[PDB]
């Protein structure tokens, strides 16, 4: 459909905003981040493609901390996602400011959706060209959410996002099958790096350093926190293990 | 502080201390306490320092500017009329222009003279013969016994030496003398033996 | 503070003390009462220092960028305008300022304007301005002529801040002297008025009154 | 005034005289000080009568806004609203605010919120001019989880030494019982604690 | 200090029998000094007349605004403004600025075009609508003209009556006020014609 | 993000015409059809209300408002637009002039409070003309009973009988056999629906029917009691009961 | 000024004097200060005068216009939220004590708004200059379930106690009877207890007494 | 513009050879009234820095709000938040000295005096004094509001110069700290019997000691004093 | 939002404004108003376009206003643009009055409305108004001035003047029979032939005329016709 896709806020003869669409392309172009709902928290992870061995290693984090409980990963255009996350960073504190307790996750990701639906309203604007995964743990337990470029969200036992999606979605699709009583926290780690693992294998060309973050209400006592040295290494070598 | 005005039958005399005092001493013994508004008007300021003069310069550019947009001379009436809501404009307002202004001028369409007295507030009166602040104290008494509609303009001079000489002698303030002018049909002149 | 400036024939002669006094404690004793806005034009500082020496300062890029756009120097009437203006805007908010705007025009002659912090403007002959202006008056009022010499009209401005010195106690320090010619300012030296004091009173025999 | 705020052991009791007086002159007798910010969270006014009303009312606002979007609200969230008006505009509103609530997961609660703007958690709370005279008694007799039967003859003692002793103080007592059960109304008049 | 006293002067309206009558005192001064005996307190709108007392500057300044006000009533409407809706404009006018308020108390007097019916309405310096059927009374003397009318006033004066009745109130208030004085100006309004009389009185 | 449509969308065509006027006005014409006619001592304006479906409650949703107590307005077009048209004019007939001069507009200037509101979309930017006619009907003691037509377009016009809408054509030319200079209320009512018979499609009751009239005024809708100078509303809406009352003899 | 509400059994009814002074001076003898909010919601206004005039009229056309949004009869709380937060948005300078009365769906309602914005509920209040002599009367005589008849004649004693004892107050007593059933009755000049007397002469004077200067005819 | 309403009293510390020690009541004062008495003026920020704030106790609430969003901002995008790039104490010191002279300087100030009181990353010990007014200070040994006038006589005895740090132990600068709280709840009015004290040391890391009671009180020569002069019985 | 601007205020290849080439014949359509100023007083006369025998001519005044006690204007074009300019001319004539405390002159007037036309034409992106005014008036200077301006701002002054439809054949018409030393009678009449003349319908009758003349008590006074008055001169004048 051409002549009502060069605008944002313009309605096509069937209502779709053709725009919004165009900007999920941007999406399924990023790299595949995954998020895994545990029976105590949440689980982030993000492939982050190796361009050339001249980056450092372990510097160029792509999971992103929302005050000290929520977490964001997203695929598509990197900038609009840290636009995206620095604007819950202001939510975020505006609402602790304002009733002194940390922002509930649904409450976050209203907060989110408002503003990257308010992106598709005006043509003087542009849509995200992100979906963001993020998620935590709040007063009443742990919550999975995952935005659109619409500005349309949902929660979830686990989301996938990224051009390695639909591989990913797959093995999410299992986990729950196979663990219906709720996945731990440390299994989830070591699941969130298969599923990395087994979805890179759409962008074969390229090497990736596997990212993983999660937030447990048991293992770091609610806060959000970074996967890093052996811990890491464990879900690193499982991950190999079962694709070998 | 003085600023006098008598109209008479067929011109108007303004008169103004020369003098400028600021503190302890007397800095000018010469100033011209009037600016020629149009040239058939003619407006005596007296008041604060700073506030007379810029007002009265601030007003003579606007009549300036209507003169030469419509190619036409204003009427004494309606540059009172004017000065008159500027000064109640600023009277509440964030800075007062605290300027009492004396506006003769001849109506060149009427043909007659015209003199108008609006203090501070913006309170515009014509008069015969007028005055601000307490110079008027000591020549009304003389105005209201001499004064005659159709006076020349020679009784009229005549009746301002003596209204000059009474504040002479009875007010406190050394002034030093007045420079006269006379708003006439011809435009406007000063009295240079007065 | 005593600073006068005077106009005649050959110029305008601007004197001025160079004392400041914090209350009784005297601060300084040689302060540049004189803002030299161009080689053309001359300030005075009275009242506010920072006032006058900041305000003079931006006047002269003010004449300055007259110059650059007319491509004329700016005449001493604009000048004094240009600050008068400005010290207006600015009356109540606690500006303090009396000063001579001093220069020489072709098409003006030498011209003085008196500008103070309420938003005055005066053109004459003869100003004196600070605590010791009284003083200064009384010497100039005396023995100022037109018709001065170059060499008269230095020493009559350099008498008259002497006398505002010896009284005035607020005033002293050093009087210093600027000829304003047709061709800018001209800077006479800065003199002691301990030393001129002595050196005047056995020339004069003036200040009978004062032992030595 | 003389308002009064005391958790026990299945909620929180709120109490208030009802006496507002303009100098000497009682302009009410029968006022009614315990506001309603949300269902289970009351509050206390002490101080200037406008400006605690104009803060009760915003705040009713904000938690009434908080409730459709994020959830019912607890006590320490109310006392929070109440902070940033009482603390941002501490130099125009001379208010100074009890806030008690009920929640299941923390029972009762009590915040307040004196006239700088800064909020104290406490098991109880006492504010007003009549106040000053049973900080001794409060302090003596106060039990940490009694019933409620003897919370409000606890609180009817108090009150009747706060009112006795206070010319600003006085008329009939207003209480309001925050629990589980839901929220009681309870008022006790002169003939009833004066001769305690 | 008191603004509404520096200028002086007054202004009474009274009803009659079809007919109305405001009158004023043409004193204009500075505190003490008289300025003018010429200065005219009462303005009129079409069949509407207003007499505005208080500080000399507001006077002149509300007669500007009225003008200007109900020239562009009658452009719109097509029609002259009646008392009372033009007591309502004076109204709001005076309130839309409360805390600039003009140092002013207008009196409104006319007769209703189409009811025929006297009409007179008396103000604040703030807007407050005084609608009286006998007498209204405004300036630095309302002490003296309230004692003054209400002893000498009767309902249904005829016109010739009613002259007599406001002219002596305000001549004999009028020479126990200091700041009012210098001739007065007495109107005599009726539904078909108005007539302007100045009356004699001290010069001191 | 900040509003960019700073610049007028209606503009003049090669030809004259202004494209967005002619447009708003085509939507007024396939408009349900509104009618008014002017009596000798009453004005009485009608419409029909077609239902979006049998399980709307259409007396939820009046066609004709009340704009002040002497003063109504009916439309056809777009029934959006007429809405916040009507409560622009309510507004601006308490803040322009009921605040300053202390009693309602009449009929004249509160037609062009409203037709200056319609003139604003016309030419301010980033905005579409309104697409409705009004009728507004009213009463003032200096002009008597008087009907206004107000367009897209912001112009105003008087008339002694008129309609707007889908049937406006034959109905003016109803009104003009029938209106005379000697009507009373009662005849231009039985006139009104005589001419909105024509135009319905569908059931013609009280209840697809909308009237309403300016008359005597009506001191039992005051409110209150007690002061003469008080006497009550003059607009009244005729209930289905009343209408269905007046089509038995019709 | 005195002000009363007095709240009975099936409504409200708000009196006041008529008593309008500038300092000591009466500047008018027979002033209405019962002022219409709503054709049900009425008030009464102690202070200053023209606020109170003011204030009623601004809010009384924010009611009309949100009863026509709403399509509703107003609430007599509208009427308090929006006169106290406009009250208290200009923190005291507006110098309006309103007692508020009124029927709405709701019921019967009483109201008093202080010149800062607070509000208080009572069954009987007062407000002015002899507030305190007319709540002596309302003390002493006011009981729960009164008849339309005695709230009346309570309220028009309240007010006669303020007209006696009070100088502020005087002249005449104005009663507003609103009912929840019906209409709203203005008792313009219930009681007028201080008509003068009949003077002791008449100061008629003879015609030509006053002397004049000219005479002109204006033209209209 | 405003004026204190609850405040808190003096809060004292002072640097010793490997660290600092700060203490302060746990009171809130409202008028003569003792009124609250669970307040912690001793802010822990980070395992280096100790924030003790005197003063408004509603400022101090604020203060506190402002810290705990200085550790979440500074975690943003910052991996090594929590070593070779967390808060230290002089970051946090600036951050509050600037906030208190911007407040100052639009005549709205934080009516506080503070005391950061911590231990830097390579080391040195970090003890700085900031006011309402701005006006900041450092030495040896600090003290707030009635403090400055007992408490700093009794500390600077220990460590009367720098050259005196290296040469005062824990023991010696606890101690030290716990008469001078002695000696200001003998003296001052607004002061409270139970205190709170922090020990941050750069081997140890930060020690925080709550609800510290003062012992050893010497009352028994009251029983000597009889009347104001003349009396004998 | 830059793809729907249409660039209203632009020039044209050959340095035109469209929109007020559009806009000027827009006007071309509207009904005709005609302005002769004679000897002794100015006379207006305008013809009705909308017409029907439901429109109330007793009070349908849209083309004749008052701006003034001295000046009034006969509208051309857009009527609802008019009254927006109608407006701002009467506050602005007041605001002088105010200010100088005389009655505004003519010119004046004429020039603020001409430049808040001229503004929509140069800035903004608006669309200019779609209206033509005949100004008549008087005042001490010029005595009795006659002026039209358009939408591009453009004023001048006219001793007979036309604006609207068939202006080609009223000027010609006016040339033809316009002579300097008439008195407003034979104005009246000038003014009826010429719109009989040019006049789109069968003949010209009372219902389809607005009316008004300025003459001088030796004071002008401004006279809009009611409709009997023009029934009245048009059997006169022999219309």
């Amino acid at each position: 459909g051409t002549g009502y896709d060069l605008s944002n806020s313009v309605f096509s003869p069937d209502g779709r905003n053709f725009q919004v669409e165009y900007a999920v392309k941007a999406v399924e172009n990023g790299t595949t981040s995954i998020g895994i709902k545990c029976n105590d928290g949440v689980v982030f992870a993000v492939e982050k493609l190796i361009t050339s061995k001249l980056l450092v290693p372990q510097k160029n984090v792509k999971i992103q901390v929302v005050d000290r409980h929520i977490g964001c990963v997203y695929s598509g255009l990197i900038p609009d996602g840290r636009h995206l996350v620095n604007r819950g960073r202001e939510e975020a504190a505006s609402f602790k400011k304002l009733y002194k307790t940390p922002i509930p996750i649904p409450a976050f990701a209203d907060r989110l959706g408002q503003y990257v639906q308010a992106h598709t309203l005006y043509n003087s604007v542009r849509p995200f060209g992100v979906s963001t995964i993020f998620g935590g743990v709040d007063k009443n337990g742990a919550h999975l959410y995952m935005l659109e470029p619409s500005g349309s969200y949902w929660g979830y036992k686990g989301a996938a996002t990224g051009k390695g999606r639909q591989s990913a979605k797959a093995e999410l699709e299992k986990l729950v099958d196979h663990h219906p009583e709720g996945l731990s926290a440390r299994e989830a780690v070591k699941q969130a790096a298969k599923i990395i693992y087994l979805a890179h294998e759409d962008n074969k060309e390229k090497d990736f350093e596997l990212e993983i973050s999660w937030c447990s209400l048991s293992e770091t006592n609610g806060l959000h926190k970074f996967v890093k040295g052996d811990l890491l290494q464990e879900a690193i070598d499982f991950a190999q293990k079962e694709i070998n | 502080d003085i600023i006098l005005g008598i109209r008479v039958q067929d011109s108007v005399i303004l008169a103004s201390s020369k003098a400028v005092t600021r503190g302890i001493s007397v800095l000018k013994d010469s100033d011209d306490k009037t600016r020629q508004l149009s040239p058939h008007t003619l407006m005596s300021f007296a008041g604060e320092a700073g506030d007379t003069v810029q007002f009265a310069e601030y007003i003579q550019a606007n009549i300036q500017l209507y003169s030469i947009r419509e190619d036409y001379e204003l009427s004494p009436q309606a540059v009172s009329s004017f000065v008159r809501q500027e000064l109640a404009k600023s009277i509440r307002s964030r800075r007062p222009y605290q300027v009492n202004v004396l506006i003769g001028g001849y109506d060149k369409k009427k043909n007659k003279p015209e003199l108008y007295q609006i203090d501070y507030l913006g309170t515009k009166v014509e008069l015969p013969y007028g005055a601000h602040g307490y110079s008027g104290f000591y020549t009304f008494s003389l105005l209201d016994h001499h004064y005659r509609p159709d006076m020349t303009t020679e009784e009229g001079l005549d009746l301002l030496k003596l209204c000059v000489q009474e504040l002479e002698k009875r007010m406190p303030m050394d002034f030093k003398g007045v420079i006269v002018k006379i708003v006439d049909k011809d435009g406007i002149r000063q009295v240079d033996d007065f | 503070t005593t600073t006068l400036a005077f106009r005649f024939q050959g110029g305008i002669i601007v004197a001025v003390d160079s004392r400041a006094t914090a209350g009784n404690w005297v601060a300084s004793q040689t302060v540049k009462k004189v803002i030299e806005i161009n080689p053309f034009l001359l300030g005075t500082m009275a009242g506010g220092a920072a006032d006058c020496q900041f305000w003079e300062t931006w006047l002269g890029s003010q004449c300055r960028l007259h110059e650059l756009r007319e491509k004329e120097r700016i005449s001493v009437a604009a000048a004094s305008k240009i600050l008068s203006n400005l010290v207006y805007q600015y009356k109540g908010a606690g500006l303090s300022m009396g000063t001579m705007i001093c220069g020489y025009t072709r098409k003006e002659g030498p011209t003085i304007y008196y500008v103070d912090s309420d938003g005055t403007r005066l053109k004459g002959d003869i100003f004196c301005v600070g605590s010791g202006q009284t003083f200064a008056y009384g010497v100039l009022d005396s023995n100022y002529k037109w018709d001065l010499s170059v060499e008269d009209a230095l020493y009559l401005g350099k008498r008259s801040i002497l006398a505002a010195a010896h009284r005035d106690a607020y005033s002293g320090g050093s009087v210093n002297l600027y000829h304003v010619t047709e061709d800018g300012w001209i800077y006479h030296g800065n003199h002691d008025v301990g030393e001129l004091f002595w050196k005047v009173k056995e020339e004069e025999g003036s200040f009978n009154n004062v032992i030595g | 005034t003389s308002i009064m705020a005391v958790t026990f052991k299945d909620g929180v009791i709120l109490d208030a005289d009802s006496r507002t007086t303009t100098g000497a002159y009682i302009a009410n007798r029968v006022t009614d000080k315990l506001t309603r910010v949300h269902d289970k969270i009351w509050c206390c006014r002490s101080g200037s009568a406008a400006d605690t009303q104009a803060i009760a009312d915003i705040v009713q606002y904000h938690l009434e806004l908080y409730t459709s979007q994020y959830g019912t609200p607890s006590t320490e969230t109310a006392a929070s609203v109440f902070k940033e008006l009482c603390y941002e505009n501490k130099d125009n509103l001379t208010a100074g605010i009890i806030v008690a609530g009920y929640d299941d997961k923390n029972k009762g609660e009590v915040y307040t919120i004196p006239l700088g703007g800064s909020v104290h958690k406490l098991p109880y709370a006492i504010a007003g001019s009549g106040s000053t005279f049973i900080y001794g008694y409060c302090d003596k007799n106060f039990r940490e989880n009694m019933s409620k039967e003897e919370t409000v003859d606890f609180i009817k003692h108090s009150l009747s030494q706060a009112i006795k002793w206070d010319g600003s103080s006085g008329g009939v007592i207003r209480m309001v019982v925050l629990t589980a059960a839901g929220v009681e109304r309870l008022i006790f008049y002169p003939d009833e604690y004066e001769q305690l | 200090s008191d603004p509404s006293s520096i200028n002086g002067g007054i202004v009474v309206a009274m009803t009659g029998k079809d007919c109305v009558a405001i009158a004023c005192d043409l004193r204009l001064g500075s505190q003490s000094l008289g300025v003018s005996n010429k200065f005219e307190k009462i303005f009129h709108y079409g069949h509407v007349f207003l007499g505005i007392t208080g500080l000399a500057t507001d006077v002149t300044t509300l007669n500007e605004m009225f003008r200007y006000k109900t020239n562009l009533y009658k452009l719109k409407e097509e029609r002259a403004i009646e008392p009372e809706t033009f007591t309502q404009l004076v109204s709001s006018s005076l309130y839309e600025r409360r805390f600039g308020p003009y140092f002013v108390g207008p009196v409104v007097a006319g007769i209703n075009s189409k009811s025929g019916k006297p009409f007179i309405a008396g103000f604040d310096l703030i807007g407050c609508i005084d609608e009286a059927k006998d007498f209204i009374v405004s300036g630095t003397a309302s002490d003296q003209l309230f004692g003054m009318c209400e002893s000498l006033y009767e309902p249904n004066l005829e016109p010739e009556d009613l002259f007599e009745t406001i002219s002596q109130a305000l001549l004999n208030a009028a020479d126990r006020d200091a700041l009012s004085g210098w001739g007065a100006v007495v109107y005599i309004i009726k539904k078909d014609e108005v007539v302007k009389r100045y009356l004699k009185m001290r010069q001191d | 993000m900040t509003d960019r449509y700073s610049f007028s969308l209606t503009t003049f065509s090669p030809s004259g015409k202004l494209g967005q006027i002619d447009y708003a006005l085509t939507a007024v014409k396939q408009g349900v059809t509104s009618l008014g006619i002017k009596a000798t001592n009453g004005v009485v304006i009608a419409t029909e209300k077609k239902s979006s479906s049998p399980l709307a409650m259409s007396e939820t949703l009046s066609k004709v408002s009340l704009l002040t107590p002497d003063i109504g307005a009916v439309y056809s077009g777009m029934g959006p637009d007429y809405r916040v048209l009507v409560d622009k004019s309510r507004k601006v007939a308490h803040t322009s002039y009921k605040r300053i001069y202390g009693e309602y507009p009449p009929t004249k200037l509160l037609v062009s409070e409203v037709a200056k509101i319609m003139q604003e979309a016309t030419q301010s930017g980033g905005v579409r003309p309104f697409g409705v006619s009004l009728l507004i009907a009213g009463h003032d003691e200096f002009n008597g009973f008087s009907l206004y037509q107000v367009d897209p377009s912001g112009s105003y016009f008087p008339w002694k009988a008129t309609a707007i809408g889908k049937g406006s054509v034959a109905a003016k030319t109803f009104l003009e056999k029938r209106w005379n200079d000697e009507l009373e209320l009662e005849d231009a009512i039985h006139i009104a629906l005589l001419t909105l018979k024509e135009s319905v499609e569908g059931e013609f009751n009280g209840d697809t029917i909308e009237l309403a009239i300016i008359g005597d005024e009506n001191p039992d809708l005051l409110g209150y009691t007690g002061i003469p100078t008080d006497k009550g509303p003059r607009f009244r809406k005729l209930t289905s009961q009343e209408i269905n009352d007046r089509l038995e003899a019709l | 000024t005195t002000i009363v509400g007095v709240k009975f059994n099936n409504g409200v009814v708000i009196a006041a004097d008529t008593r309008s002074t500038q300092g000591p001076i009466v500047a008018d003898k027979n002033c209405a200060k019962l002022h219409r909010i709503s054709p049900k919601i009425w008030c009464a206004g102690a202070g200053t005068a023209a606020d109170t005039e003011a204030v009623t009229q601004l809010i009384g056309s924010n009611i009309e216009l949100h009863s026509l949004y709403t399509s509703r009869e107003p609430r007599v709380v509208s009427a308090l939220q929006m006169l106290k937060q406009h009250l208290f948005k200009y923190q005291g300078h507006i110098g309006a004590y309103l007692i508020v009365a009124g029927v709405d769906p709701t019921g019967s309602h009483l109201f008093s708004i202080h010149a800062h914005g607070s509000t208080d509920v009572g069954y009987y209040l007062s407000l002015g200059s002899g507030s305190l002599a007319a709540m002596a009367v309302l003390e002493s005589h006011w009981k729960q379930d009164l008849t339309k008849e005695e709230a009346i004649k309570l309220a028009s004693d309240a007010i006669q106690a303020g007209i006696w004892n009070d100088l502020g107050s005087g002249s005449n007593v104005d009663v507003c009877v609103m009912e929840i059933g019906k209409d709203a009755e203005y008792l313009r000049n219930y009681l007028t207890p201080n008509v003068r007397e009949e003077k002791q002469k008449s100061y008629k004077f003879p015609r030509g007494t006053t002397a004049v200067l000219k005479e002109s005819i204006v033209n209209i | 513009t405003q004026q204190p309403i609850v405040t808190g009293t003096s809060v004292i510390s002072m640097k010793y050879d490997n660290g600092v020690i700060i203490a302060a009541d746990n009171l809130g004062s409202y008028g003569s009234l003792l009124r609250f008495n669970g307040v912690e003026r001793l802010i822990p920020v980070g395992d280096n820095t100790v924030v003790g704030i005197s003063g408004d106790i509603s400022d101090m609430q604020h203060i506190e709000r402002l810290l705990k969003d200085l550790v979440t901002e500074n975690a943003y995008d910052n991996p090594l938040a929590d070593a070779e790039e967390a808060l230290e104490p002089s970051y946090i010191f600036e951050y509050l000295a600037t906030v208190m002279y911007q407040r100052r300087s639009k005549m709205n100030p934080l009516w506080n005096a503070i005391i950061v009181a911590g231990v830097q990353s390579n080391g040195d010990q970090f003890l700085r004094y900031v006011n309402l007014l701005g006006v900041t200070y450092s030495s040896p040994t600090l003290a707030t509001g009635f403090g400055a006038h007992m408490a700093n006589p009794l500390l600077r005895k220990v460590v009367d110069r720098e050259s005196d740090i290296p040469k005062t132990t824990v023991q010696v600068a606890e101690e030290a700290i716990v008469n001078a709280m002695r000696v200001l709840y003998y003296r001052d009015a607004r002061s409270s019997r139970n205190f709170s004290l922090a020990i941050i040391d750069k081997n140890t890391g930060l020690t925080f000691k709550k609800n510290l009671q003062v012992e050893n009180m010497k009352w028994d020569f009251a029983k000597d004093i009889k009347g104001y002069g003349t009396q004998k019985i | 939002s830059r793809r729907y601007d249409s660039r209203t205020t632009i020039f044209s290849p050959e340095g035109r404004l469209y929109q007020v080439e559009y806009a000027l014949e827009s006007i071309s359509h509207a009904g005709t108003a005609i302005g002769i100023m004679a000897s002794d007083g100015i006379v207006l006369a305008a013809e009705r376009k909308v017409t029907s025998t439901l429109l109330e001519q007793d009070t349908s005044t849209e083309k004749l206003y008052k701006l003034n006690d001295k000046i009034a204007v006969a509208v051309a074009g857009l009527t609802a643009d008019a009254e927006i300019l109608i407006n701002t001319a009467r506050i602005h004539a007041q605001n002088y009055l105010k200010t100088y405390n005389e009655d505004i002159p003519v010119e004046i007037l004429v020039r603020r409305l001409s430049d808040i036309k001229q503004g929509y034409t140069q800035h903004g992106g608006l669309r200019p108004f779609g209206v033509s005014f005949i100004y008549a008036g008087y005042d001490d200077r010029y005595g009795y001035q006659l002026y039209t301006s358009n939408p591009s701002g453009n004023y001048t002054g006219w001793k007979a003047i036309s604006v609207g439809a068939n202006t080609s054949a009223a000027q010609t018409l006016l040339q033809m029979d316009y002579k300097d030393d008439m008195k407003v009678d034979d104005a009246i009449e000038l003014a009826l032939k010429t719109l009989s003349k040019t006049t789109d319908s069968s003949a010209l009758t009372y219902d389809r005329l607005e009316f008004a003349t300025i003459r001088k008590d030796g004071e002008v006074y401004q006279k809009i016709f009611k409709p009997q008055e023009i029934k009245d001169i048009l059997v006169k004048t022999g219309i």
